[PDB]
């Protein structure tokens, strides 16, 4: 249970310190899609079943469709301006 | 029927060209109506409460939900009404709410988004559909993409949006950490006696109602109802609020909350007094719709409160929404106007609206009376229900500090009534156009509903007796 | 592959009236409906061109009373049959349930099972599924025709169990 | 030039004219649209025609519903 | 009474027209035969809502 | 073979290192080129713990599309006491290999198939918005 | 003839109130398993994931 | 949905456990859930093993103390 806390609580140290890189938010934003997976997975494990399972290929595919409209979203915000 | 639409129009609007975009949503206007009325006997499906769950212990059809489930189609027939009509036949109008060409597809994107959190048993289905939801206001912010005010506030949206998601999913991941299941079969106050869900449920509470503006997480979301432009502001400052909620009250999964009742204190405190030295309307519009947020974590409190939850929800979303459509009109009238996205920003700019005409000026002070509760409107019968609710099971510090919001509320609510009948030195005799006519009537409608609603409050009272219970 | 074996409530109405069924199968919806709900899908394709011409009428779309294009009164046909169609679903299956009134339908479905009862053969037909898949799929249908404004949901299945007295 | 006629004009002349033009789109869409088509139509065929479907497959040790016989042999 | 609650509901839709001209700059009786719309629509829901409440009514009186 | 003891403590350290090189980084790129590499200890640890199946899946998706469609954006500027053994059986219940995929692929499409039914929406989102924004028809 | 249309009106609003009490007694009423869940599966005992089953799971 | 169900798609570890607790309710109106407890806690027992690992904790206690 340590691995997937540790990954999602240093993610988010390095969500609020680190705003004005702002392609560092979304990568640890990213590694939060991770951890979140890394506890739950065990979950699974531990607990006999894919029901955790279950809710993690969806999260890995919302992780993926999340990375895809918010980096359209970043290109938006930077054609507006030049850098 | 949603699906059904969607799968339709999307290749309906890539087999067309781009002047169609108004007739679309036209298309789209009058088929919500039919949808509305051709199927609104539903209600039959129950007598006593009686619940379905659907599609196999995942969705959760009852009593109560199809109520939202209508009002959400009632709501997005006045938002389309808003593209497909003209507001006049002029330059401006054009080149002003001119709709983009995906927009109409994200929002029943969108409706979908909302109805599959209030139908949702599921935990797993309430993080696709807030995933969902999260992803259609993403785009609809960002679709207006021409304005730097509107890509900052896209970004802003996305990285709230992107830590309420996975806190979200910290919460299911724990709640699954100490327990089997992801339904809410399994609370039944038997396990609430003999194990410490309080944190977690409250971790879940927390991580939904930040998407509201519950004020911890208080400026970016009011930075965002500014930097919107004026038109997608009232759409999105409405259906994240009414369909979480909605979820919220449907499983009172905190009950005799420590931490929520202090929110809700601190909420609707710093909301009336963050109303106050603003000259910004979008900005005092947003805190309104902070304020009025904060009754609602107020009713997310209670136990069995579907009454008031509902019935204020049918207030806030006719009149909310009305006084956008008020503004809307009053920009024909001022002298000055920037930022084709967004014209109207200085509440000064509606200095002379009486002398204009008396009647907008009439139906806009019926409605901002109607956020202060006075007595003869449907919108004061929300904050007495409220009531009614509240000292039923003794939150009485909690209502006296809803008085002391309520007036401080009122201060400036009737702020805009201050501007707006005053002198204007240069006075309208004659417009060459008119306002066109349906879209206007539909602002008649919903005020004469918002006036007029005293009518049917015993007919509703009756309607929630039977169907209800 | 006709136990149901699972627990399920009998003959639980869901109005005044007696039903027949918890998810009628999407043929028999067909083979039900009466002739005054075909009336129903037939003015509602009516509606959407008839609305278009009037939203047009109303306030046109570049100030000239013009009728539109043939192009959106086809595609309004068809979601005008989208509209009365799931109307006539809606409206029909509710006679199932016991919850709108209940009176030639009742008539056939003493006839339509003593029919094939005397038949020899099963009360609903075989399903090409194991009767394990044939409960989670008719789980999917149960009550589906709910939540219709969101999505049109059927009965495909031809499952065994259906709130019946005992088959 | 090849520009349009329609779909909404002459549907079957129109389907002609993208089989002539466009066959990138149509050999798509016809495989595509012969999929649940067939599907429909061919599978009552197959079992009043053809041959009928298989037994199903165990999934556990199928377990019948009886009340626990008295059953000898191999006491010592 | 049914018919009593009918001319309220169409007095609510002949104030949706009566609203509808003020904003529009109009004068009180502008587009009359609108006013007939109105005076269905809004009776068409006093028709419904009120056909509710009959329905409502019977369920209560089957369970004593 | 005590060395076989500490495998899992060996990436939890190594993640815990990783990190740290997520936050700390001069220019762009290098971050996500030092997440990548959490990416696969993240895929080593599910091999670890015996998921040998998602380590590989992550492999497809993870460092598959999000990370290189991450690297084809960042490229384009202009300028820069819980220690008890548990004890494990053997039953012979089990007949065939439906193993985890296969269940997800039963779960997935009998019992919430209604899930996969909304992700179609979601994956449709997924195409309409960048074609809603990046595009500017006419 | 004022006292019988108040003794109609009084009883009229006793009516009223000993239809709401009862109505709110009605709201916090223990509701069934038929009521609250789905109607059809009266049991809410899950049985579920049989393919892997094992002879003895019940009690 | 995905209740009762396993890895390889059978019956999880407690299922048992939870069986015996959803007989344990569905026999059971509220205010009279309080015998259901020990089938609570015996689910509970499954999840976690708490007071397993109270009963083993002692033991090795014992064992390191001689």
């Amino acid at each position: 249970m340590f691995i997937g806390t540790i990954i999602l609580v240093l993610s988010f140290l390095g969500f609020v310190f680190n705003r004005r890189n702002i392609i560092l938010a979304f990568i640890c934003l990213e590694t939060m899609l991770l951890g979140i997976n890394l506890i739950l997975l065990r979950n699974s494990v531990l607990f006999d079943d894919i029901s955790g399972s279950l809710f993690a290929i969806v999260i890995i595919i919302l992780a993926g469709v999340e990375s895809a409209i918010g980096l359209s979203l970043l290109v938006s915000y930077y054609r507006l301006r030049g850098v | 029927m949603l699906i059904l639409a969607i799968i339709s129009l999307i290749t309906f609007v890539s087999m067309s060209k781009l002047s169609d975009n108004r007739a679309i949503i036209r298309l789209i206007n009058i088929y919500l109506i039919l949808v509305l009325v051709l199927d609104s006997f539903l209600y039959l499906l129950f007598l006593n409460n009686q619940t379905y769950t659907v599609m196999g212990e995942l969705l959760i059809f009852n009593s109560f939900t199809f109520y939202i489930d209508m009002l959400i189609y009632f709501i997005m027939i006045v938002i389309s009404s808003l593209y497909g009509y003209n507001l006049y036949n002029n330059n401006l109008y054009k080149t002003l709410f001119e709709p983009k060409k995906e927009l109409i597809i994200l929002f029943l994107i969108n409706i979908l988004g909302a109805l599959l959190i209030v139908h949702s048993n599921d935990f797993i289905t309430l993080f696709v559909a807030i995933e969902l939801q999260s992803y259609s206001i993403y785009l609809i912010t960002a679709i207006y993409n021409s304005s730097y005010k509107a890509s900052k506030a896209s970004m802003l949206y996305f990285f709230m949006g992107g830590i309420l998601s996975i806190l979200i999913a910290y919460s299911i991941n724990t709640y699954y950490s100490v327990l089997n299941s992801y339904t809410l079969h399994s609370l039944d106050s038997l396990i609430i006696n003999t194990l410490d869900l309080n944190l977690i449920l409250i971790a879940l509470s927390l991580g939904l109602l930040f998407k509201i503006g519950i004020a911890p997480l208080h400026k970016w979301l009011i930075s965002i109802y500014e930097n919107t432009p004026i038109l997608i502001t009232i759409y999105i400052s409405l259906i994240p609020k009414i369909s979480i909620l909605s979820y919220l009250v449907l499983s009172n999964i905190s009950i005799n909350s420590l931490v929520i009742s202090i929110l809700a204190i601190l909420t609707l405190l710093v909301g009336s007094v963050g109303g106050l030295l603003q000259i910004k309307i979008k900005r005092l519009l947003a805190f309104s719709g902070l304020t009025n947020a904060g009754y609602m974590m107020l009713l997310l409190l209670l136990n069995n409160n579907e009454f008031s939850y509902l019935y204020y929800i049918t207030q806030y979303s006719i009149s909310h929404l009305a006084i956008f459509m008020i503004i809307i009109f009053s920009i024909y009238y001022i002298n000055y106007i920037n930022n084709q996205y967004n014209p109207i920003i200085y509440v000064n700019q509606l200095k002379g609206l009486i002398h204009d005409n008396a009647y907008l000026v009439l139906s806009m002070a019926i409605v901002v009376f109607s956020f202060i509760g006075i007595p003869p409107l449907l919108g004061f019968f929300g904050k007495l229900n409220i009531l009614m609710s509240i000292l039923n099971n003794g939150y009485y510090f909690i209502s006296i500090v809803l008085i002391v919001a309520s007036l401080i509320s009122a201060l400036y609510y009737l702020y805009l009534l201050n501007v707006s009948i005053q002198d204007k030195n240069n006075i309208l005799i004659n417009s060459n156009e008119t306002v066109s006519s349906v879209l206007s009537y539909i602002l008649s409608s919903l005020i004469i509903l918002i006036t007029f609603g005293f009518i049917y409050n015993s007919l509703i009272i009756d309607i929630f007796n039977v169907y209800f219970n | 592959s006709s136990t149901p074996l699972v627990k399920t409530s009998v003959n639980y109405s869901y109005g005044d009236y007696p039903l027949i069924d918890a998810d009628p199968h999407f043929k028999r919806v067909v083979g039900y409906m009466r002739p005054s709900d075909y009336g129903v899908i037939g003015l509602a394709t009516a509606a959407l061109p008839a609305g278009i011409c009037f939203a047009e009428w109303l306030d046109p779309v570049k100030g000239k009373f013009a009728r539109p294009s043939v192009k959106f009164l086809r595609v309004a046909t068809m979601l005008g049959f989208a509209v009365g169609f799931g109307a006539a679903y809606a409206r029909s299956s509710l006679r199932f349930f016991g919850v709108t009134e209940n009176a030639r339908e009742y008539k056939k479905d003493e006839a339509q099972m003593a029919a094939r009862k005397a038949a020899g053969l099963e009360p609903y037909g075989t399903s090409s599924l194991t009767p394990e898949l044939q409960e989670i799929a008719a789980k999917n249908s149960a009550h589906s025709i709910a939540g219709l404004f969101i999505f049109p949901w059927f009965n495909f299945v031809n499952h065994p169990y259906h709130g019946r007295e005992q088959k | 030039i090849n520009a349009n006629p329609g779909f909404w004009n002459g549907p079957f002349r129109y389907l002609r004219w993208s089989a002539h033009n466009r066959p990138h789109l149509f050999f798509a869409f016809a495989i595509g649209i012969a999929g649940p088509v067939a599907a429909l139509t061919l599978t009552p065929l197959r079992r009043k025609y053809l041959y009928p479907d298989h037994s199903p497959l165990p999934q556990s040790y199928p377990l019948p519903q009886r009340a626990r016989e008295g059953l000898t042999g191999f006491d010592d | 009474a049914l018919f009593t609650s009918l001319v309220g509901a169409s007095g609510l839709g002949f104030a949706t027209k009566f609203l509808s001209n003020k904003i529009r700059l109009k004068p009180a009786g502008y587009y009359p035969l609108g006013y007939v719309f109105s005076g269905v629509a809004w009776a068409g829901l006093g028709l419904v809502l009120h056909n509710v409440h009959q329905h409502s009514l019977e369920v209560l009186e089957k369970k004593k | 073979m005590y060395l076989t003891y500490y495998f899992i403590e060996i990436t939890i350290f190594l993640a815990i290192l990783c990190t740290i090189f997520i936050i700390s980084a001069k220019n762009p790129m290098v971050s996500i080129l030092y997440m990548i590499a959490l990416f696969v200890i993240a895929a080593m640890y599910l091999y670890l713990i015996g998921l040998g199946i998602f380590s590989l899946l992550y492999i497809m998706i993870y460092i598959g599309a999000i990370a290189v469609l991450f690297l084809f954006i960042i490229t384009l500027l202009d300028i820069n006491g819980n220690d008890y053994n548990t004890i494990i059986t053997q039953d012979w219940f089990n007949i065939e290999n439906t193993t985890l995929l296969t269940t997800i692929g039963n779960v997935l499409l009998t019992n919430n198939a209604f899930i996969l039914l909304v992700l179609a929406i979601v994956l449709l989102l997924g195409i309409i918005g960048p074609i809603s924004i990046t595009m500017k028809h006419k | 003839d004022i006292l019988n249309e108040e003794a109609k009106i009084v009883q009229a609003l006793n009516n009223q109130r000993e239809l709401t009490i009862k109505m709110h007694e009605l709201k916090r009423e223990e509701k069934d398993y038929a009521h609250s869940y789905s109607p059809l599966f009266s049991d809410p005992v899950p049985q579920g994931g049989s393919i892997g089953k094992a002879p003895g799971s019940s009690r | 949905t995905a209740a009762g169900i396993s890895l390889t798609g059978g019956r999880n570890r407690c299922f048992s456990e939870w069986q015996s607790f959803m007989h344990c309710t569905a026999k059971t109106d509220a205010k009279s859930r309080a015998q259901c407890l020990p089938n609570f806690e015996d689910y509970m027992e499954c999840l976690h093993h708490t007071k397993e690992k109270a009963r083993l904790r002692e033991i090795e206690s014992v064992l390191k103390q001689k």
